Order: structure tokens, then C-alpha cells, then sequence
């Protein structure tokens, strides 16, 4: 995505006007910084080259901008009930902001827009659009103190971001589904710590970095395409194939870290039935990320033999081999680290 | 274009020549060596085209010493057969199984009914598309001109001859149309394209004349082939390129002079194309600003791992292009345990290399 | 106030846009709840410091003054509906136009 | 008296791990500490504004 | 050379320029001496002012004649 | 009275905004809704520079691209409907006679106006249009304005990259 | 109430803006000239909160700048489609 400098300059707009989102003391410098991320998001996730990339635009832009005017207009009538920012007992017009604020983010009763818009992206707009573009409206929803929006949010996030990635075979729609997955877990974190949401948002990022670099320096946008990719070594396409068990969240990876953190968190705040329900609905997620892992848990293939060399670029790649290191070996670095506490 | 001989001498750089072989070229090279200062009127992709017994690397030899441009040669299957080191992959042939054994044009030329063959035409589209890539990493990056005796947009003239000989099934077909429709897109089109005109019978008083061991008692080149293939060119390749490039048949039914087609490159404007915004000609060439002009060198000196990636169709239910997974093992067990493929080339220390140690230079689009 | 998540450099500017401290008719009693607000903090200073958050929003959000100004016109206009209000004795004295 | 030593560490962590569960639910009780369950609302930004407001009257004038 | 194409190819730009320039130098000028007088204290206030003698401010008072 | 006035107004508006669907005609809806709401704002207000600066920017500033899109989406006239000049007109009296039969008084906004204010109230006398604007050009409010002239430049510069021009 | 008696018009043409803007019946112009309506009436919500507060109007033409600038991206997304869905997108019921 390196195509021009203009690109940086979006790039760094958008990092300030999230910056300004998320360190806003009122309610209006908050709309003020997710209205600059917007001007600096809509350059990115358009191109020439790619034709769908233009309708994806503007389908962001539909579904922002009505959230954003909902989240506006909501946020005035807070001001015209109380004059100040915070709300003593928590009414309506809290829940008419965390629903504009489950538009932007993608919670799942309002989250039809975020595959049907990823079924025509890249793989580094994609990555910007799961893990940036989740800062601005995720870091506003820890401000309110209502639970039952929070609670059909994580229920409804974690079954229908896991059944409905059943069905997907592509690599794009898949993976927005399991960050829609993904996404109910960190609003579970978001009632109970605002670190632990951090802890587990960082290390989700951190996973869809490594995850996201797989498919975007091989070009890979299809799960019959995972099949077909040539690795010299097999032992190699093994090995780099982990980080689906590592986001899946099993225990000898990295990534069950983050979860088994808001796991202990979670019951220490006597909540068991809602993680008993997440928990059951992750397995599925487990599922479409081991139905991945048909392409290279197996160690001989049909493979079509036209390509015989493996292309690749060097220092993307070369970012890529240190954090899958860290993806599945990163177990090791939980002496080391203080911030759990 | 002008030639070298009215101007008197050889041609002047506007600028000093990128080392585009050595040094990668990313945006943060892009904000201080710009694209655009070093290109003139010598700065043309020329594909010189024509039937398979026309002379060809001579021509375009002495068009590139009297253009002032480099020559890039025909492709031929000892790129991948041969490494870098030197050794010659045909020498594992009886390790190999036989699914998975070497084919050249040689085997094509006695066996061209080999289930391999189907195979064979697609690695000649991706030694012809890694070609003009590395002939655009010449044009953007150095500003002299390339000239080229075979391109990828005329490859798929040899695929409908080898389906209308028989040589290919349906499934070929559609795999090599998908592989084309998925990556010609991509590439730029050429300026300029010479079409070497010559009949279906001295063609083969060409094949007859060179004598070739594998073109003699060959019965691929027979009266149906070479005339499917002449005409095949000048009813599609050469009405598909002629939207674009400028299309110059020459009859070369003789032996062909040099001096008036240079004369005739040469009375060709090459401005009056430019003038309209949405003409159909030289369009891929229309950049309005420096920072399309970068982009589009980004595309091909730091992008060619993408275009060379988007070869990665899934397409098996044809049972002439599948690799069967033991002949597959076999298959790596022989080729990467290799003096030559061992490890990645500069790096081989059983083929004599040193310094091994201290050593973390990668290379700039290099075959692993 | 909303607190912010973090305390960059980006929150300077922002911070200042909307606020009662610029001469206003009672933002000296918004000081009173704000550092109240530094005092308890923002969750502490919603139970502690009730009586100081209804002031000023009574003040700056004028619901029970306007409440019971349209509690004193409604109960004008059901006794002129009622019948014991009629006449030219419907609205009382004006006052002066330079008075408020 | 190696197993005594384990259980005797093991025990008063345990001891410690009850205790500190029991303050940090009295601390998020009451919001009362300022280092765990805390959000510190500040009107420095207000005092702000209010200076500015008061500099501004004495360059009022013509 | 340099500013004799600009003043040939676009001279009220040049002079606009030159007149800018000028407006910033005299911008700066401005600055400059109503900081070196106490221009922060001007000496006819809007409203009726007053202040007791009691006031700091009371203390700094202009008693300049009238321009 | 005046203020109900252009509620009603706004409302009738409204309303044919709904029903109609040519989108040059929901055009001239939008520019004649917008005098009626900088008006309708120039009522709550001590002075009426803010219904100015909605004017300028909104109706002649950006409406007119909205109206050269709308002018050459569209090839065909409009579709007069009588009917639907009767529903608004019968509308648009009655609620005007609906607010001669409510009290004023009641229906008044609380906002005050420069005039509403008290007598002996000092900011208001000092210059109409300078204490509100005040903030824009003063420590440390000024570099949201700033960032409002970087922004409307870097807005243009991802015009220019989003039409492909 | 307070809010049935003030404020009450611009949440009902808010929602009435909403459902013009979200309704199968129109197209992408009738949707950006809708969001541009419920833009106005932000506005004149905006205004009357800030006019509670005396001195605090200046934000008026800052919201104006950021809507503005969303009104020309929109503008500007959807006639960059002219060169490549045709001139007959504007007419879609569907997205
Ligand atoms: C006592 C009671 C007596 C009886 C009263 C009966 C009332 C009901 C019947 C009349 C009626 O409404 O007919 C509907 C009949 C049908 O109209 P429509 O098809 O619904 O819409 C009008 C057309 O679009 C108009 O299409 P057009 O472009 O051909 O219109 C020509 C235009 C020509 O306009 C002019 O000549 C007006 C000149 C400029 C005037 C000032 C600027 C406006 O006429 C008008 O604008 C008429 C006013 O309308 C009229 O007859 C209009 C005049 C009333
Ligand atoms: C009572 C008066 C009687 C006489 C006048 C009667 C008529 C009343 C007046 C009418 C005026 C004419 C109206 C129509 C004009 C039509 C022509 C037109 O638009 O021309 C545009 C032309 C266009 O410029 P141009 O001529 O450079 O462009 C054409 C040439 N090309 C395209 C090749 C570049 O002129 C201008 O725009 C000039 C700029 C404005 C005027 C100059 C202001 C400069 C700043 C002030 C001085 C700066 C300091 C100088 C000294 C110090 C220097 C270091
Ligand atoms: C008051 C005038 C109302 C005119 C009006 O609404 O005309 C209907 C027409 C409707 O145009 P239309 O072609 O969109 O009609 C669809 C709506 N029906 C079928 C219900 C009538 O609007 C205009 O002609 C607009 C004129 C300019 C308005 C400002
Ligand atoms: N199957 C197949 N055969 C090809 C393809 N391209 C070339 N050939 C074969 C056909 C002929 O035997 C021979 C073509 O000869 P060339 O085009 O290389 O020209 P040649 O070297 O004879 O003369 P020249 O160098 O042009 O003077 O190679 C291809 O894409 N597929």
C-alpha cells in the first residue's frame, strides 16, 4: 500500500485524528477526530486497479457516516438532558450512542456491512480496517455503564462471528468473521478491565499482523488458493501455518495468553454463563481456522507443477519471520511481562 | 526514435542510470530519484514478432546496436533446467519420476503428444512474463529502450496451435486462459511492434535450411502448424495489438534490409498520440503526473513478487497439470537435495562460495 | 467531564472547546463541580457530589424554572377553561419593558 | 522440610493473593484510591479557559 | 537569472510578494512596540471600570493626557 | 409568531422532501430548507453571523455541487403535481392557524436573544459578533482553527486523489 | 415536557431525514441530499444547545467544516464511479 507518499500522509492523518478520538474530554472533539480518521480512510480503501474497491468505499462511507450522525445528534440531546459529558443513571440516550458506537466498531446486530464490504479489499486495507480502524469507536464504548447492550453485543458477536464464517470460502470474508469473533471478546474485556481490553487488542493485533502478512506478500485470497501456494520446503508451510492454532487459542502458542487472561478475569468478576457461551462458540472458530490448516497439516500434497520457485518480497517477509517466531514461541515472555496486573 | 545515423553518434543520457539490479526501489527511494527525468524519444518497448523460422535475434541484435537499445533474447527452457550455479537439472532425469522429468523444446520437437507439454507452454508464458517485466525494470529505472524477439501478449498464439494440432486438451485451454486473464492485465503494452512477414513454405526452407538436429524429423512443423500459427497471429495477436502498439509488416521473404525499416521507425510521430487524453494508443504510457510515473516504476521493480504470485491459480481437475503428492515428494527430495538448489543462490558454500559467516545480502528479486 | 483514555498531546486543543469558564451566568458554579471532579474524581464525584452536579444543571439546563413556568401558564389557561378566569382580567399586569 | 518450606510459600501467598482479591474489591466498591478503579477527572483545561477569560479583560480596551 | 524571470514572466506576483513581505515586517514592527509599552494595559476601557485602591490593578493605571 | 412560522415552513418542507424522489427537485428542497433553518437559527441568536457563515458555506459554498450533479444526473423536467401543492398549501394553513390559536408565549424558545438579555449586563454592549468569535482566535483554542485550514487542504488533496482527476 | 415542548422538531425531521436516508424507495443522490438534510438538522439541534452557553457559538462553523468536508467526499465518491459503473449508477435502488 506503499504506492505513493500521499498514502503515508493519509496514513499518519488518519493515526492523528484516531489520536484525537481517543484522548477527547467531551463529546463533540471526540466526533471532531472520527470525522478526521474518516477523511483519512477514504483515500485508502480505494484504488484504480481494483474495481470493487471504489463501491466498498463508498458503502464505508454510508455506513460511517450514519453512524456518526447518530452518535452526533445523541451526544447532543446527552448535552440538552445534562450539560455535562457524564450521565448519573445511565437512559436512552447512552444506548442510542454505544448503538452508534456498535456501527462504527461492528458489533454484530450491525455488523452486515463489515464482510460484505471486505469481500473486494486488499490484505494491508484490511489490516488497517480490523485493527486501527477499531481503535476510535471501541476506547468511547469503555466511557458508558450500560451492561445488557454489552451483553447481546458479546453474545451476538460470538455466534454469529463464528457460524457465519462457516459458509465463506474466502480468505477475506473469513477472516472478517473471525475478527467479528474476536471483536465480542474484547467488548467482554470492556465491562470488566479497560486493560485487559488493551491486552487482548494488542495481541489480536499482533496476530492479525502475522496473519494478514501470509496472505499479502503471497497474494492469497482463497482457501482452494492456500492449496495451490508453493513452499519449497513443506516443513516451512507447516511451520508458518501455526499462527491459525495460535489465534484459535490453544495453549502452547501465543494467543491463548489474551484469552485465558480475560478468562481469569472474567470469573474473578463472577461472570461464568457469558463466558460459557463464548466459549462454546469459539470451537467453530477453531474450525474454519483448522479448515485452513487442511493445506498444510497434511505433509504431501496434488500440488500443479507450472511453479517451481517461490516468489516473496525481503523485508516484508523479513517482518514476517520475526513475529511468527513470537506468534508460537511467545509463551516464553510471560515472565517478563508486568501488565497483566 | 532517431537513429544513430543522422544523429551522428551515440545517444546521451538525460540522467545517470539507476542500478535497478542492486538496489531496491520503494517509496522512500522514490521521493529523491525521480522516474521521468531520464526518459527521450529512444525510451520504446519494441517487440519484434513473426513466425518461428524468420530471423529474428539477428534482426533485433542489429536494431538494438542501430537504435541505441538493449536486446533482450528469445526465452528458452535452460533458465530453470540450469541454475545459477551452472549445473544442469537434465542430469536427475533418471532420479525423477517420469510424471515429473525434464521437457524442453527438444522433447516437444520429437514428442509433442507428452502430457508434460500442457504444462511446457505455461512455464514458456512464465519465462515470457517474467521477461517484459524485467524488460520495464530496463524502461523506468535506466531510460534506455528494450527490444524483445518474443513478448507474453503473442504466447497465446502457440497455445491454439499446439489445441488445433491436437497436442492440448480443452483443459489446457481453459488453464491457460485463466492464468492469462488473471495476469495480462498488469504488464504494460508495448510502443512498436514489427511483424516479420513470411510464407508457410519459406518458413520451412528456413527450418530445412537451419538445420536444427530437433527441428529436422520433427513432425510438429508440418503444412497445418505453421499456417495455423501465421494465420493465427495476423487475424488475433495482430488486431489485439494494433489498438496499442504501432504494427509494421515487413515482407521478409528476402533476406531483408535493415536500413529502410529504420528509416521507416523513424518518420513515425510519436507525439500526435499524446494529444488526445483517452486515445486508444500508447494509453498504458499516458502518465499525467511524476507520481504515476512512480508508481508505475514501483509496480515492476519492487511489485514483481506480486505479479509473480498471481500465478497461483487452483485449477485440478485437469489430470495433465497435477502433481501426484509421492512423485511431488520425489520430486523435492531430488531437486532441492541438488549441488546447484540446495540453499538459495549465493549462499550454496558446496558449489564454492565464501564469507558465509558475515554474510546477510538477500538479492533484489531472486528466485528462492 | 469524559475522562480520556490517555493524556497525550493531542488532548490540549481539544480540551478547551466547550466549556462555561468564558463569562457565562454561572460557570463559577461549574468550577464548583469541576474541582469537585478533581477531589473525588469522575466516579467518586457522581455519588459524593450530588447536590453540586443538580446546581448547575439546574442553572445552565433551566428544566425546573421552565417547568414551573409552564406550570403557572397551563394552570392560567385550565382556570380560563374552566370558567373562573375570563374578561379582560385574563392576563395580569405587564411589566415594564426595560425591567428585566 | 523441603515439602514444609513449599506448602509454608504456597500457604501465605495464598493468604496474600485472598487479601489482595478482598482490597481490590473494596477498592472497586468505593472508587476511593487513585491507583486501581479510578478515573481522574481533571479541570485543568477549565482553569485554563477561566485564565484566558481573565487575561482577556484587561486587554479590552481601544 | 532567478528573480529577473519571475519578474518578467509574473511581476505582480513579485510585487505582491514584495508587499507581503513588507506587511510581515511591519507586523512584526507592531508587535514589537506594542509589547515594548505596556500595550496590555490600554488606556480607554470598554464598560463602566472601576477598582478600588485596595486592588493591585489600581496601581497600574494610565495617567497620560488625552491624544 | 415569526418562529412558528418557519417551523411550519420547515415542516412543509420537510414532508415534500419525503414524498418527492426527482433529485434536482430535492435539490431546490434542500436550498430553500436552508434559508428557512439559517433564519430559524438566526432567532435563538444574539447576532445572525453564524445564519450568515451557514449561508455562505452550505447553500452557496456546497449545495452547488450537489445541484450541478442533481442538474446533469437527471434529463428530464419536473412533475408538477397540483395535489401535492393543495396537501402543502392545506398543511402549510393550518398550522399556521394552529399557531394563531396557541399562545406564543408558551411556544417562545428559552434561548436568549442580544435583546433578551438583562440591562445591566456589560458583555452585551461591548461590539455585536466579537466575544462568541473570540475563542477562535485566542490561547489555546487557536490551533483547532489551524488544524481546520491543514484540514480543508488535506481534504482537497484527497479529492484530487479519490476522483482520479 | 421540556423536550416534547423544545427541541422536539428536529428529532422527528432527524428521523424522518434517517428513514429517507435509509429507505429501499430512493437512490445514492436522494441518500446524500437526505444526509445533507439531517446534516441542517444537526445544525439546528448543535445551535440549540450552544446557545444555552453564551459565548460558545464558534464551534458552529467547525462542525459546518467537518460536514461540508463529508458532503464533497461523498460528492466525490459517488461521481467517481461515472467512468466506471456508467452515468446509469445513479439511478440504483440497491447498493
Ligand atoms: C369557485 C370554484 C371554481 C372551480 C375550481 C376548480 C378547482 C379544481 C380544478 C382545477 C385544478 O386544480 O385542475 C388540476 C390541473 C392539473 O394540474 P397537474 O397536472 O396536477 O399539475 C400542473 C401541471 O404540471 C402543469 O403543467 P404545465 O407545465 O403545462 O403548466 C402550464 C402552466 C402555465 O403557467 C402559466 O401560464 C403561469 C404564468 C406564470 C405565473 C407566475 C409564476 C408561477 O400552468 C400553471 O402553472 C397553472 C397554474 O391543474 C390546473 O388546472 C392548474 C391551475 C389550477
Ligand atoms: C477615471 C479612470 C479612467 C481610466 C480607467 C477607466 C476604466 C476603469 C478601470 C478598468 C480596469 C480594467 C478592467 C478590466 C481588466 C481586463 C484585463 C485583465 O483582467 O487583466 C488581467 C491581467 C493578467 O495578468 P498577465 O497580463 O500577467 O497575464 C497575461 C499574460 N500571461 C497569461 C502570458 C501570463 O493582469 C493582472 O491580473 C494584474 C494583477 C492585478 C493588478 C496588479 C496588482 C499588483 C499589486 C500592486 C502593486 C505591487 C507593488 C508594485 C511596485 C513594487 C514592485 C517591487
Ligand atoms: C410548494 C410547491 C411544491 C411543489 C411540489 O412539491 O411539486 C412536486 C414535484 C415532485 O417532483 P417529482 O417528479 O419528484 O414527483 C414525485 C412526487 N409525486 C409523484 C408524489 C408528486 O416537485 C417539484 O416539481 C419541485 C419543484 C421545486 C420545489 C422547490
Ligand atoms: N510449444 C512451443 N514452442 C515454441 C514456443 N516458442 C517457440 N517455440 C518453438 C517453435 C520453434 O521450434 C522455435 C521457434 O523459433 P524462434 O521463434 O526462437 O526463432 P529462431 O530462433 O528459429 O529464429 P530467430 O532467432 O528469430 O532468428 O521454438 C512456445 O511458446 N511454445
Amino acid at each position: 500500500m506503499f504506492n505513493n507518499s500521499s498514502k503515508i500522509l493519509f496514513i499518519t492523518i488518519m493515526i492523528i485524528g484516531t489520536l484525537i478520538t481517543v484522548t477527547s474530554n467531551s463529546w463533540l472533539g471526540a466526533w471532531m477526530g472520527l470525522e478526521i480518521n474518516l477523511l483519512s480512510f477514504i483515500p485508502l480503501l480505494s484504488d484504480n486497479n481494483n474495481l470493487m474497491s471504489t463501491e466498498a468505499s463508498l458503502k464505508y462511507f454510508l455506513t460511517q457516516v450514519l453512524a456518526s450522525t447518530v452518535l452526533l445528534f445523541s451526544s447532543i440531546l446527552l448535552m440538552l438532558k445534562n450539560n455535562m459529558n457524564n450521565e448519573i443513571n445511565e437512559s436512552f440516550t447512552s444506548m442510542i450512542i454505544m448503538s452508534a458506537l456498535l456501527l462504527k466498531s461492528g458489533a454484530a446486530p450491525f455488523h452486515f456491512w463489515f464482510p460484505n464490504m471486505m469481500e473486494g479489499l486488499t490484505w494491508m486495507n484490511a489490516l488497517m480496517l480490523m485493527t486501527w480502524q477499531k481503535i476510535a469507536p471501541l476506547m468511547l464504548i469503555s466511557y458508558l455503564n450500560i451492561k445488557y447492550l454489552l451483553l447481546i453485543s458479546v453474545i451476538l458477536s460470538v455466534i454469529i462471528g463464528a457460524i457465519g464464517g462457516l459458509n465463506q470460502t474466502s480468505l477475506r470474508k473469513l477472516m472478517a468473521f473471525s475478527s467479528i469473533n474476536h471483536l465480542g471478546w474484547m467488548l467482554s474485556s470492556l465491562m470488566i478491565s479497560e486493560s485487559i481490553w488493551l491486552i487482548y487488542f494488542f495481541f489480536y493485533s499482533f496476530l492479525s499482523f502475522v496473519l494478514t502478512f501470509m496472505f499479502n506478500i503471497f497474494k492469497l485470497f482463497h482457501l482452494n488458493q492456500l492449496f495451490s501456494w508453493f513452499v519449497n520446503s513443506k516443513i516451512l508451510k507447516f511451520t508458518l501455518f501455526m499462527n491459525f492454532l495460535s489465534l484459535g487459542g490453544l495453549p502452547p502458542f501465543l494467543g491463548f495468553l489474551p484469552k485465558w487472561l480475560v478468562i481469569q478475569q472474567l470469573t474473578l468478576c463472577n461472570q461464568y454463563f457469558m463466558l460459557t457461551l463464548m466459549m462454546m462458540s469459539t470451537l467453530i472458530t477453531l474450525f474454519f481456522y483448522l479448515r485452513i490448516c487442511y493445506s498444510a497439516f497434511m505433509m504431501n500434497y496434488f500440488e500443479n507443477n507450472w511453479i517451481m520457485k517461490m516468489n516473496m518480497n525481503s523485508i516484508n517477509y523479513n517482518m514476517y519471520m520475526i513475529m511468527t517466531f513470537f506468534s508460537i514461541f511467545g509463551l516464553f515472555l510471560i515472565s517478563l511481562f508486568y501488565f497483566m496486573f | 526514435i532517431s537513429g544513430k545515423t543522422m544523429r551522428g553518434g551515440p545517444r546521451v543520457p538525460k540522467a545517470a542510470p539507476y542500478p535497478y539490479k542492486t538496489k531496491k526501489y520503494s517509496v522512500f527511494n522514490a521521493i529523491f530519484d525521480k522516474t521521468s527525468k531520464r526518459f527521450d524519444e529512444n525510451s520504446k518497448v519494441i517487440c519484434v514478432e513473426g513466425p518461428i523460422a524468420a530471423g529474428k535475434s539477428k534482426f533485433a541484435k542489429e536494431l538494438a546496436e542501430e537504435l541505441d537499445m538493449e536486446y533482450y533474447p528469445a526465452v528458452d527452457l535452460d533458465l530453470i533446467y540450469i541454475n545459477s550455479y551452472g549445473y544442469d537439472m537434465r542430469k536427475l532425469d533418471p532420479q525423477l519420476p517420469p510424471s515429473c522429468r525434464s521437457y524442453d523444446v527438444r522433447n516437444f520437437c520429437l514428442d509433442p503428444s507428452h502430457d508434460l507439454a500442457a504444462q511446457f507452454q505455461i512455464r514458456m508464458y512464465m519465462l515470457r512474463y517474467s521477461q517484459y517485466i524485467d524488460a520495464l525494470q530496463h524502461v523506468l529505472s535506466t531510460g534506455q529502450g528494450v527490444v524483445l524477439e518474443r513478448s507474453p501478449y503473442s504466447d497465446f498464439v502457440f497455445m491454439e496451435a499446439m489445441f488445433r494440432q491436437g497436442y492440448l486438451s480443452r483443459g489446457a485451454r481453459s488453464v491457460y486462459n485463466e492464468l492469462r486473464q488473471n495476469t495480462i492485465g498488469e504488464l504494460l503494452k508495448p510502443h512498436l511492434v514489427i511483424y516479420l512477414d513470411l510464407p508457410v513454405d519459406a518458413v520451412k526452407k528456413q527450418i530445412k535450411a537451419r538445420n536444427v538436429d530437433y527441428e529436422v524429423q520433427s513432425k510438429v512443423f508440418s503444412d497445418a502448424y505453421l499456417s495455423d500459427l501465421e494465420q493465427l497471429y495476423k487475424q488475433q495477436y495482430l488486431k489485439d495489438i494494433s489498438t496499442h502498439a504501432e504494427l509494421l509488416i515487413y515482407d521478409w521473404t528476402a533476406g531483408g534490409e535493415t536500413e529502410v525499416v529504420v528509416e521507416d521507425i523513424e518518420r513515425i510521430d510519436f507525439n500526435q498520440f499524446e494529444a488526445d487524453i483517452h486515445n486508444k494508443k500508447m494509453l498504458d504510457w499516458r502518465f499525467p503526473l511524476e507520481a504515476e510515473w512512480c508508481e508505475a516504476r514501483i509496480k515492476y521493480c519492487h511489485e514483481k513478487p506480486d505479479l509473480m504470485n498471481y500465478f497461483n491459480v487452483p485449477r485440478f481437475d485437469v489430470p495433465e497439470l497435477v502433481r501426484s503428492a509421492d512423485d511431488g515428494k520425489v520430486w523435492r527430495d531430488v531437486w532441492f537435495n541438488a549441488p546447484g538448489m540446495k540453499y538459495r543462490p549465493g549462499y550454496n558454500a558446496d558449489m564454492g562460495d565464501e564469507g558465509l559467516l558475515t554474510k546477510t545480502k538477500i538479492g533484489i528479486n531472486q528466485g528462492i | 467531564s469524559l475522562t480520556p483514555f490517555l493524556r497525550l498531546p493531542l488532548t490540549d486543543l481539544t480540551g478547551c472547546l466547550i466549556n462555561h469558564q468564558t463569562y457565562d451566568k454561572c460557570g463559577k458554579f461549574e468550577m464548583k463541580m469541576m474541582e469537585c471532579f478533581e477531589a473525588y474524581g469522575l466516579e467518586r464525584g457522581k455519588r459524593e457530589c450530588a447536590d453540586l452536579i443538580s446546581d448547575f444543571q439546574e442553572c445552565v439546563g433551566m428544566q425546573k424554572q421552565l417547568m414551573r413556568f409552564h406550570a403557572m401558564r397551563n394552570e392560567r389557561y385550565k382556570q380560563w377553561l374552566k370558567g373562573e378566569r375570563k374578561g379582560q382580567e385574563f392576563f395580569a399586569d405587564p411589566p415594564r419593558v426595560d425591567a428585566y | 522440610e523441603k515439602s514444609l518450606h513449599y506448602l509454608y510459600e504456597e500457604n501465605e501467598k495464598a493468604q496474600i493473593r485472598l487479601l489482595e482479591d478482598e482490597v481490590r474489591r473494596k477498592m472497586s466498591e468505593r472508587n476511593d484510591y487513585q491507583a486501581y478503579y479510578y478515573r481522574p477527572s481533571v479541570a485543568k483545561y477549565h482553569r485554563i479557559s477561566k485564565e484566558a477569560a481573565d487575561e482577556l479583560e484587561a486587554l479590552r480596551g481601544d | 537569472s532567478l528573480l529577473k524571470r519571475a519578474w518578467n514572466e509574473i511581476p505582480d506576483i513579485v510585487g505582491g510578494s514584495a508587499l507581503a513581505l513588507a506587511g510581515i515586517v511591519m507586523a512584526t514592527i507592531g508587535v514589537a512596540n506594542y509589547y515594548a509599552k505596556d500595550g496590555d494595559n490600554r488606556r480607554y476601557k470598554l464598560g463602566y471600570v472601576v477598582y478600588r485602591h485596595d486592588d493591585p490593578r489600581a496601581l497600574k493605571v494610565r495617567n497620560d493626557e488625552d491624544d | 409568531m415569526i418562529q412558528l412560522m418557519l417551523y411550519s415552513l420547515i415542516i412543509t418542507t420537510s414532508i415534500i422532501f419525503l414524498n418527492m424522489i426527482h433529485p434536482l427537485a430535492l435539490g431546490l428542497t434542500l436550498l430553500i430548507q436552508t434559508i428557512f433553518v439559517c433564519l430559524l437559527t438566526g432567532l435563538m441568536t444574539k447576532s445572525f453571523w453564524y445564519s450568515y457563515i451557514l449561508f455562505l458555506i452550505f447553500l452557496g459554498g456546497m449545495l452547488v455541487l450537489f445541484i450541478y450533479v442533481t442538474s446533469l444526473a437527471s434529463n428530464e423536467m419536473f412533475n408538477l403535481s397540483m395535489k401535492l401543492t393543495l396537501f402543502s398549501s392545506l398543511i402549510l394553513i393550518f398550522m399556521l392557524i394552529l399557531s394563531f390559536i396557541m399562545d406564543k408565549t408558551s411556544s417562545s424558545l428559552f434561548l436568549m436573544n442580544n435583546d433578551m438579555q438583562s440591562i445591566i449586563n456589560m458583555n452585551s454592549y461591548f461590539m455585536e459578533n466579537s466575544l462568541s468569535l473570540n475563542k477562535l482566535y485566542n490561547f489555546p483554542t487557536n490551533f483547532i482553527t489551524i488544524l481546520l485550514m491543514n484540514y480543508l487542504l488535506i481534504t482537497l488533496i484527497v479529492i484530487v486523489k479519490i476522483t482520479k482527476l | 415536557m421540556i423536550m416534547i415542548l423544545y427541541w422536539s422538531l428536529p428529532m422527528i425531521l432527524f428521523i424522518l431525514g434517517l428513514f429517507c436516508f435509509v429507505s429501499n424507495r430512493k437512490h445514492l443522490l436522494s441518500m446524500l441530499l437526505s444526509l445533507e438534510f439531517i446534516v441542517l438538522m444537526l445544525f439546528f439541534m448543535l445551535f440549540i444547545y450552544l446557545n444555552m452557553l453564551n459565548y460558545e457559538s464558534y464551534f458552529s462553523m467547525m462542525f459546518l467544516t467537518f460536514s461540508v468536508c463529508e458532503g464533497a467526499l461523498g460528492l466525490s465518491i459517488l461521481v467517481s464511479m461515472i467512468r466506471t459503473h456508467g452515468n446509469d449508477y445513479f439511478q440504483s435502488f440497491s447498493i
